[PDB]
Formats: structure tokens, C-alpha cells, sequence
RNA sequence: AUAAGUGCUGAAAGCAUCUAAGCAUGAAGCCCCCCUCAAGAUGAGAUUUCCCAUUCCGCAAGGAAGUAAGAUCCCUGAAAG
RNA sequence: GGCACCUCGAUGUCGGCUCAUCGCAUCCUGGGGCUGUAGUCGGUCCCAAGGGUUGGGCUGUUCGCCCAUUAAAGCGGUACGCGAGCUGGGUUCAGAACGUCGUGAGACAGUUCGGUCCCUAUCCGUCGCGGGCGCAGGAAAUUUGAGAGGAGCUGUCCUUAG
């Protein structure tokens, strides 16, 4: 993942989902995989 | 622009029957699937014709209004033809086989991996590369595919291991 | 799951078709039977008693005499309980003999082990002693009884008292051999108890 | 110079089915009828309450995410002795004592409150001993 | 049964998505299985078996005084202390 | 460190020994995501406190360096846990000496050598063992388990297979 509390997005595929409660980038590049925590 | 406006036709080889409270069971010469459904969304039946409707227009009933319909969607859809995933699996010394019902894959380990589709669920081993897991819910059918696939999931750098048909497997150049 | 309730005599040692030695325990069995055969039906668990040895007339009572002369053997020292047992092959007044067990097979073994007394906290729980020399006065004690912002000792502060005397297992015992006609097994290894005291022989939970 | 009753108490039985109910409002209307505050007899300190019995506490049901994160929460005298129960662990394993805890705690502490405690006989599924008695059916109020 | 994680179905939001519903995996951790204690568990439980429902009072409740099965005092001791 | 709120009709102060327990901001082991991760090894991160977490040299030392192991040699709470449990090396009494300061008696977070560690446990609290009564008759045995404690660590070698 990157669990950091400034989560967003890097690129233009980048997507933002607020999945089970927590704020995730999830995109096609896994080092943009992204979670808040 | 939305799903659960349009409507769903139901020509032929497809006879869904309400039977019980909010439980659809559609009928057919593959299989036949029942489903409970939430007692908000409303289904009427028109001649041929299941019709969704939604109380209100609210954040949940317009999930429900999504997801009630395009279940039903395909459980016609697969009462009618049914569904298959299809598993290439690529390697040097890697191979799939069939004893009975029970899928052998001697894929990369130094043991059988034995899988059991136990619910009915007919897996082809057309050629020694590929499975297909053929049956009537996209549920239970790419459930078993992805079962598949977890036996193996691809590396990067050689695509090997389990992979689905059209998959973009991630390559990497390690050098 | 079968088994049966002895008494120990001593060790001995055994060559094994080999030159091996093997520490052997000798557990007498004079051979038990079926005492009262509970059910589910009423007392919620399916179990059974089996009784060992044979008392004098004199040391029994008239209860004793009732509860045993359902199934008239005599009545008997050791009564204890087999849980889970094969509930179709045991009927009352069986006379559950050593002929069951073989060389074989895999052996849990409960008896009660030997007493020690009010013994320190090194001899019962294992704890080590302060210094006997360079000044100190602190040895053969059991240690600081804990901090001081709870107020108090915790529970579990390990202490003298009497040591002995619990019942114990040793798991996965293996048996040497079987002397039915003088209903003796004999146990690789060591078993709890001091001589002449009753020892029940399961088969292990493997 | 009210009356003050007391050996002059007659205990009704009462059966509260909790097949739907959440247990915080259920027991709040029983664990006040234990005690007889429903009876215009009350005496504070001679137990003026009348017998209580729940059946189906197995079906008692709540609100929210509380079956996974209500937890109780059980320390023994013993270091590093706490021990926890999620709401559905105590849910799906022994409703009663679930049903019970929350009566204990809603039941006024002292001497008489264990006894007012002792009234209460809560039972899973309906098998009810308890045919000796005629346990009347009663209803809560919301 | 889960935690991290990985997923199916899958909308909201013609798509996409481990999502609100529905489902599934997944740790030396949690609950058991394993060993010990444990009904003073005052919620004091349950089995099998033994003894039987006597003698006076007093107008009753109740009291006392022999006992039954059983146990204990005292004694011989150790495997127990 | 600031402040001086409790204690100067006394709250013994470091290190070690014994005995632990707790937190997780996890040292190993367990499960993982990312990689500038080919493999073996790694880096970082996420979840996880269940268990484990060495023996010496010098030093009073905690700490630190070093030797040799380990799977790892984790950080911190508990009056920098624990002296009515122990030691007394160091601090912090009276002797004496050095350097230095002071005219001086003497003084030094300067050094050095030597220096009285008292207490029969009342209560709680722990660890064990009994005696009473209860348990709606009195007894002898066998028990169910609510609940509670324990245990819970891990290497290397072969095979898969060079
Ligand atoms: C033998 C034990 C002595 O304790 C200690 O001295 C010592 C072990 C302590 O630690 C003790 C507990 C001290 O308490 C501490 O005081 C500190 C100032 C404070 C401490 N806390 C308050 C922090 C506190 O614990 C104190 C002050 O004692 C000085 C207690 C105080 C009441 C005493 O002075 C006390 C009466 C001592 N004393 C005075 C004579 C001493 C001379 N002497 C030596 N030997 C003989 C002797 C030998 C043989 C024959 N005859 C005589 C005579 C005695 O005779 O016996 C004593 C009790």
C-alpha cells in the first residue's frame, strides 16, 4: 500500500475510493495503491 | 444513463417465477438460480417482462435499484446460456489435468494442487494449458476462476502461473 | 478411544529385539469391570465407570455393595471414568481385560503423582537462589513480591506450599509389551506415582 | 404514615419474549419491573418486584454495528487476565447470560439487589419450565 | 471466527470499482482442540447405590433421644504429612 | 528541565541479584502490500504482544566499545518496578593523602585508600492447608462443566533439487 494520512492522487489514472470507511488512490500503477491510515 | 431505468426482456429459455416473498427463481435448460432480494425494491412481471421499481430516490435505494436488477439481469443471462472464465497458465514444466470432477494442476510446486468444484460447476481442460470454468452464476463461476488463480497468482518478470484470457499481466525487466 | 485403570510396581528395563534398552514401567491390571455405563439420555454425556480392585467385605459399605452388585463382581477400591469410549462394544459387569492393548500403539497416561510437602519456591516451583557468598543473605527465596504502585502482590506470585500430589499425564507412552495372563503392561518410559498407587492407562489423543 | 409492606408481598410471573426486541429497552422495562416499580406497594428495601422470565433471548437483536463492536469486556483477579466477548460471541454461543449482565448492571447494587437479581430466569429458545406458576404474557410498553 | 492483505458478484455513478446488500479466502494472534483446578457455580448442579420415615411430650407449631445406613474419637502406620 | 502541589514529628537514593508483570512505537518467528523485488539476500511499510529475546572482557557503573554465539540478542512503564526481599562497588558522615584554591581554619559534579544496611508480620494482599455451617432427609462414591490457571519458542540437515 502507501499508508499515509495525505492521501491523493498521482496521475491522471489515479482513482480515489472510499472503500469500507478509509480513503484509498487505486490505480493501475501499484506504487500509486494509496490508503489513509 | 442509468441501469435501472431501461428494461429487461425475456424472449425465450428463460421463465423467471416469483415465488416467495422477494426470492426470484428463474428456470431453464441449463440451470436454475433463486435469489432474496431486499423487501424495498419492488419486481413486477409484465408478459415476457420483469419491471424494477424503487420506493424513493435515496442513497440506498438507488444501490438496490442498481444491484437487484442487474442480478436479475444475470441470472437470466445464465439461466439462458450460462457463463465461463477462461485460464491460460504459462511456464516451463507447467501443466492443468483432470481426474473426474477434480482439477490437478502441477503448475510450479513440488505437490498435486487437487480442486474440488463442489457445487456443480463444470471445468473444461480443453488442452493442457488452458481451464475453463463453465456454469450458470457469474458468483460462482469467476469465484472459482479467481480460486484458480490464487493457486498462482502471475509473476511479473516471466508471466507465469495462473492467468485469465485477455489479462494485462504487469511486466517488469529485472535484470 | 480405549483404556484401562492399573496399579505401578516398579521399573524395569527391557531389551527390544535389538540391543536397546528401554526404561519400562510395569502397571498391574487385574481386570476391570463395567460398573455403571452412563448415557446421554439423562446424564448428558456419554462416559463409563470401570472399577479396580478387589476389597474385603469388611472395608466396603452397603452403598458400595448396591452401586457394584448391579453387576455382581465384588466391590471394588478404584472406581474412575472413561470419557467417549466405544459405547457399543462395553456392556455392564465387562470384564475389561489387559488383552486390548498391544505393542503397537500410541498410549496417553494419567496417574497421581508422588507428594513432597511444604517445599521452597526452588525445590516445588523451580526458581533460582541468590548467591551463597560475597555478603549476601539472600538464597533459597522466592523473590520480590512485585511492585509498588498496585498496592499489593499480584496473584500468581509463585510461593512455597506443598508440592505432589496432582494428577498428571504423560502423553504419547509407548508400549513394550503386554502380559495378559498376568495383566502387567509395560510402558516405555516414566509414569507419575509412587509404587503400589492406582495409574488409568488411555489411549493418546494423537 | 404510608404503608410500608412487608412479608404481605404477592410475586406475579411474567413472560417477555425478547424475539425481536434491543436488550437496552428490554431490560430497562424489566429490570424495573424486578424491582416493583410498576407496583403501587413499593417499598424500597423489602423487594416489592414480582418474577420475571425472557424466552428466544437467542433472537434479541440491536442496532447499528453493536454485534461486533459492543464488547464485554471480563478481567479476572489474575495479570494480563482480561478477557473479551464480541456482542454476537455472547450473541450466538449463551444469550442468557448476555441478557443477564445487562439486568445486573440496570439493577440497583447492595444486599436486595442481588436478591431482586434472583428473581430473573432467563431462558434460549421457548422450553420454559416453568408451567407451575401461570406466567402471565406480557407486553413492554415501546 | 478474524487482522493486514487478496478477491468474486456488483451498483450508487450506461463504465469502472474488494461496495451500500450479497458472498469467499486469509496469521505464531482470538475461541476451542491439549494439561490442571473447579458446584461456596448461595445460580450451591447431575448420576448410581444404602438407610428408612421410629420413641416420648404437648392442645398444636415444635422440642429431645435412642438409633439406621454411615462416620468419628482412640490405636497400627506410610505411598501421605 | 521549568513550577514548587504532597511528604523535612524521615516517602532509603545508583548499579547488580531474585522475582516478574505490563505497553507496543515488533528485535526474531507468523501473515502481507510496494520495490530501483530476476534468485539467495534486501529496503520500507501494514497487521500482529502468543512465545522467545545469550555467555563473557573492562568499568561501581546504567550506557558504551569489544570477543564469541543467536532465529533474535527489541525499546520503554511499574517510587529511573522490586533494600520491613539481598548485596553495598559507587555516590552522600567522621580518618588520611594528592592536584588546585584560600593568609587561615578549611573547600572542590577533582581524584585516591578505609568505613555499623536495624525490625519476632497485626491487617490487607499473595502461596498453600484445615475446621464450621450451607447446599429443605441422612449417607458412600462417580462426575458435568460456568469459570480459572497452564502450555503456547525455534534452529539446522536431507528430499523436492543443483
Ligand atoms: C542495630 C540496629 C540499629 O539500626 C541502625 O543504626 C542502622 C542499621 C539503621 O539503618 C537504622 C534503621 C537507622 O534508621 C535510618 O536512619 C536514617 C537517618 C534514615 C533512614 N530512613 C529514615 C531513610 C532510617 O532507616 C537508625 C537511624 O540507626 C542509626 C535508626 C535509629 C532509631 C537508631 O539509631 C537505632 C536505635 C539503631 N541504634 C542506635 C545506635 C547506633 C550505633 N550503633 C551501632 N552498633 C551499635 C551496637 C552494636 C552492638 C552492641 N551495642 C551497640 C550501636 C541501635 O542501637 O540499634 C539501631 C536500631
Amino acid at each position: 500500500m502507501k499508508v499515509r494520512p495525505s492521501v491523493k492522487p498521482i496521475c491522471e489514472k489515479c482513482k480515489v475510493i472510499r472503500r469500507k470507511g478509509k480513503v484509498m488512490v487505486i490505480c493501475e500503477n501499484p506504487k500509486h495503491k494509496q490508503k489513509q491510515g | 444513463s442509468r441501469v435501472g431505468k431501461k428494461l429487461l426482456e425475456i424472449p425465450s429459455d428463460v421463465t423467471v417465477t416469483l415465488n416467495d416473498n422477494n426470492t426470484v427463481a428463474v428456470k431453464g435448460p441449463k440451470g436454475e438460480l433463486t435469489r432474496t432480494f431486499h423487501p424495498d425494491m419492488e419486481i413486477k412481471v409484465e408478459d415476457n417482462v420483469l419491471t424494477v421499481a424503487r420506493p424513493s430516490d435515496q442513497k440506498e435505494h438507488r444501490a438496490l435499484h442498481g444491484t437487484t436488477r442487474s442480478l436479475l439481469g444475470n441470472m437470466v443471462e445464465g439461466v439462458s446460456k450460462g457463463f465461463e472464465r477462461g485460464l491460460e497458465l504459462v511456464g516451463v514444466g507447467y501443466r492443468a489435468s483432470k481426474s473426474g470432477n477434480k482439477l490437478v494442476l502441477n503448475v510450479g510446486y513440488s505437490h498435486p494442487v487437487e480442486i474440488v468444484p463442489e457445487e456443480g460447476i463444470e471445468i473444461e481442460v480443453p488442452s493442457q494449458t488452458k481451464v475453463v470454468v463453465k456454469g450458470t452464476d457469474k458468483e460462482r463461476v469467476g469465484a472459482i476462476a479467481a480460486n484458480i488463480r490464487a493457486v498462482r497468482s502471475p509473476e511479473p518478470y516471466k508471466g507465469k502461473g495462473i492467468r485469465y484470457e485477455g489479462e494485462v499481466v504487469r511486466r517488469k525487466e529485472g535484470k | 478411544t480405549k483404556g484401562i485403570l492399573g496399579r505401578k510396581i516398579g521399573m524395569t528395563q527391557v531389551f527390544a529385539e535389538n540391543g536397546d534398552l528401554i526404561p519400562v514401567t510395569v502397571i498391574e491390571a487385574a481386570p476391570n469391570v463395567v460398573l455403571q455405563k452412563k448415557t446421554a439420555e439423562n446424564d448428558g454425556y456419554e462416559a463409563i465407570q470401570l472399577g479396580f480392585d478387589d476389597k474385603r467385605e469388611k472395608l466396603s459399605n452397603k452403598p458400595e455393595k448396591g452401586h457394584v452388585a448391579k453387576a455382581e463382581t465384588a466391590p471394588k477400591r478404584f472406581v474412575k471414568e472413561l470419557r467417549g469410549v466405544e459405547m457399543d462394544a462395553y456392556e455392564v459387569g465387562q470384564e475389561v481385560k489387559v488383552e486390548i492393548f498391544s505393542a503397537g500403539e500410541i498410549v496417553d497416561v494419567t496417574g497421581v503423582s508422588k507428594g513432597k510437602g511444604f517445599q521452597g519456591a526452588i525445590k516445588r516451583h523451580g526458581q533460582s537462589r541468590g548467591p551463597m557468598s560475597h555478603g549476601s543473605r539472600y538464597h533459597r527465596r522466592p523473590g520480590s513480591m512485585g511492585p509498588v504502585d498496585p498496592n499489593r502482590v499480584f496473584k500468581g506470585k509463585l510461593l512455597p506450599g506443598r508440592m505432589g500430589g496432582e494428577q498428571i499425564t504423560v502423553q504419547n507412552l509407548e508400549i513394550v509389551k503386554v502380559d495378559a495372563e498376568r495383566n502387567l503392561l509395560l510402558i516405555k518410559g516414566n509414569v507419575p506415582g509412587a509404587k503400589k498407587s492406582l495409574i488409568t492407562v488411555k489411549s493418546a489423543v494423537k | 404514615t404510608p404503608m410500608a409492606n412487608a412479608s404481605t408481598i404477592e410475586r406475579k410471573w411474567l413472560v417477555v419474549d425478547a424475539a425481536g426486541k434491543t436488550l437496552g429497552r428490554l431490560s430497562s422495562e424489566v429490570a424495573a419491573i424486578l424491582r416493583g416499580k410498576h407496583k403501587p406497594t413499593y417499598t424500597p428495601h423489602v423487594d416489592t418486584g414480582d418474577h420475571v422470565i425472557i424466552i428466544n433471548a437467542e433472537k434479541i437483536e440491536l442496532t447499528g454495528k453493536k454485534l461486533t463492536d459492543k464488547i464485554y469486556y471480563r478481567h479476572t483477579q489474575h495479570p494480563g487476565g482480561l478477557k473479551s466477548r464480541t456482542a454476537l460471541e455472547m450473541r450466538t454461543n449463551y444469550p442468557e447470560k448476555m441478557l443477564e449482565l445487562a439486568i445486573k448492571g440496570m439493577l440497583p447494587k447492595g444486599s436486595l439487589g442481588r436478591q431482586m437479581f434472583k428473581k430473573l430466569n432467563v431462558y434460549r429458545g421457548s422450553e420454559h419450565p416453568h408451567e407451575a406458576q401461570k406466567p402471565e404474557v406480557y407486553e413492554l410498553r415501546g
